[PDB]
């Protein structure tokens, strides 16, 4: 609730932006760079059971 | 002995220059780095011949009034007393014509044949008649004076193959000798595996990368040093080296000089 | 008059022309203080660069 | 300001040896001065554009060799 | 322009610029017109190869000179030959029909 | 190993904020920023509702 | 030094009324604050480009009012 | 000496675990030796060879197991 009355006050709002091209070019450690891996995604695959 | 070289280049310099200049990057810079060790590995062999070559105009070829191991144009001992270019050029002929007489006095082999020399030295020959005649002297003729079109600049007299050393440090002449065997040359440059190309890429961040490798191997001629009766410990590298070439090698001599 | 046959002439069609040019440098990093240029006509490879 | 922009570096401690390290610096170096010189790689590094320093330490484009020195001294092993 | 008869083009005893037919170093101890004007000829072609050196393109193609100059380089046998000097013959010495005074 | 990418850079309309007739520098970022997008665009306007 | 090159702008006195001059003045620009803003016309002057400020007064482009301030100040009229 | 050359060993001093270290360590060791037996494989490591020993630590050809000690000792951790 808090941070929802500053979003609409205009005080903290949303915002989405890429990478710089500099700092994607160097990711995973490309030339020394250190500490600055590719974010990733997988899957899960779960189940549920039905007697009679 | 090896050589390697690495390009590493990234993906988004690739793409935007091919948006932009319209140049590859992969291909630029393989051309680059193959370039690069031929253009290295060719002055390797220059830099021994020099090492190795001994101090001319020294010893049996000095005039005993010289400076001992420059030649000047500007003293009149070592022009003999010439005048004008005219008659003072063919003076340096003459000490560079004793020199491959040394050559063959301590090689045993032949007289010096070639010359690798400044570009100085070459426009002296060029620009001076090299056969027997009063004098003369004018512009440059029968030597290329250039090393952008070729190296090897021409042949003086019909006698020495002259090539121009680009990037000779001061200014000076070698005089050397060249069989017409493999095994009869002093300095060897002997291949065994060259430019073989490394593919791949880093698979974290999938930036392509690759390289060239080489492996050579050098080395001087057994009897180089020619005055030694024999060689210390019978089983030796034939590795150039301060006690084995430095200063030693029969096939080469060199001459500086001055007051051109 | 000597003409123009001792220069270039590049007429331009709008002002202020711009012209590129590249370089082979090798040390790892071209774009540097000490970026030692490859195929300069008045400088020879570093012999021992690939090598000891 | 440049107000040409930053070349935001930081570069991450790292052990080189016994009692010998590399301690993680922060700089900020004017756009066109880092383009003319740098010599940041293999460094264990990150960088950033901004328009404003990031850093406390920042190197305007006409301090020229004090950016080109400072850079160099990343690489510096102490104990 | 460079400086020319300099650095690797300068004779130890030369001044640095400037080719005086007087000085018995730039002109290799020549005496008459006949050696002396080809002396000139000589660092002429030094300059040249210089120019190839630095640029990595080729050697000089042309030479911009004053009338002096080009009389002198006129009136001398430019081949490599013995000595000779006469009147001038194949460039152009005036300045009323071209600029353009023929080729070295 | 596998993954994507992408390049593209979202901009903004010349003349979008409407309250200059000199924007500052004369050669600027047309790109968003705190400073020159953040609650400016004359091309949207946003009213938050409650109640419904 | 902005290393952008400066504006050099010179106002040559001009008489007004009794007792009443425009003062002439020599200032130098940095091109960039030049090239934002100026209010130069019709004043009796004139302007050329340098490599660096030919003017002991000279507004680096980090000033912007300054010079703003600094064109007006080109029709003062004093004594 | 061996005279017959040396392989100069230099192991790059590692954090292990907590507070345990493996500390860096210069060696030289007889050429003949090193190629006899050594355990450095998978141990952060750079060799060269040299014509004398480049380090004041030296394991000459007629040692043997004493060389075989300083190997297993090049894993050893300690505080």
């Amino acid at each position: 609730a808090e941070i929802k009355k500053q979003m609409e006050a205009g005080a903290l709002v949303e915002i989405a932006e890429g990478m710089a091209t500099s700092i994607a070019e160097l990711q995973e450690g490309f030339n020394g760079s250190t500490d600055n891996p590719w974010n990733e995604m997988g899957f899960r695959i779960d189940k549920q059971v039905i007697e009679a | 002995k090896s050589r390697q070289l690495k390009a590493a280049y990234s993906i988004e310099l690739a793409q935007d220059l091919r948006a932009v200049h319209g140049m590859d990057a992969d291909a630029e810079l393989s051309g680059i780095l193959a370039t690069e060790i031929m253009l290295e590995i060719n002055r390797e062999v220059v830099d021994w011949i020099n090492y190795s070559a001994q101090v001319g105009k020294s010893g049996m070829t000095l005039t005993p009034g010289s400076k001992a191991g420059v030649f000047d144009f500007q003293d009149p001992i070592d022009i003999r007393g010439a005048r004008w270019a005219g008659e003072s050029f063919k003076a340096l002929l003459f000490q560079i014509d004793k020199e491959a007489v040394e050559i063959a006095r301590q090689t045993g082999r032949g007289e010096g044949n070639f010359i690798i020399a400044s570009r100085n030295v070459v426009n002296v020959l060029a620009s001076v008649d090299t056969g027997i005649s009063y004098a003369a002297q004018g512009l440059a003729t029968g030597f290329s004076t250039d090393t952008t079109k070729s190296v090897f600049a021409g042949v003086l007299g019909g006698k020495y193959r002259v090539y121009i050393d680009q990037y000779a440090k001061q200014d000076y002449f070698t005089v050397g000798y060249k069989g017409p065997n493999e095994m009869d040359a002093g300095i060897y440059y002997a291949p065994y595996v060259a430019l073989t190309p490394l593919r791949g890429s880093d698979p974290k961040n999938f930036q392509p990368v690759m390289g060239f490798k080489t492996r050579y191997g050098i080395g001087i001629n057994p009897f180089a040093e020619s005055a030694a009766q024999a060689p210390a410990s019978r089983i030796q590298s034939g590795m150039p080296s301060i006690l084995n070439s430095l200063g030693k090698n029969a096939y080469f001599r060199r001459v500086y000089v001055k007051g051109i | 008059l000597i003409a123009f046959d001792i220069c270039g002439v590049q007429p331009m069609n709008s002002p202020t022309g711009q012209v590129f040019a590249l370089r082979a440098v090798y040390g790892k990093d071209p774009v540097a203080a000490g970026a030692k240029e490859a195929f300069h006509p008045m400088y020879g490879p570093d012999a021992m660069f690939s090598g000891q | 300001a440049s107000a040409r922009g930053y070349v935001n570096i930081k570069t991450f401690e790292q052990k080189l040896d016994g009692n010998k390290k590399i301690e993680g610096k922060e700089v900020s170096v004017a756009f066109p001065l880092y383009s003319d010189v740098h010599k940041i790689s293999g460094a264990h590094y990150q960088t950033f554009p901004s328009e404003k320093a990031a850093y406390s330490t920042v190197y305007e484009e006409n301090q020229r060799t004090e950016w080109i020195a400072a850079n160099e001294d990343l690489w510096k092993v102490t104990g």
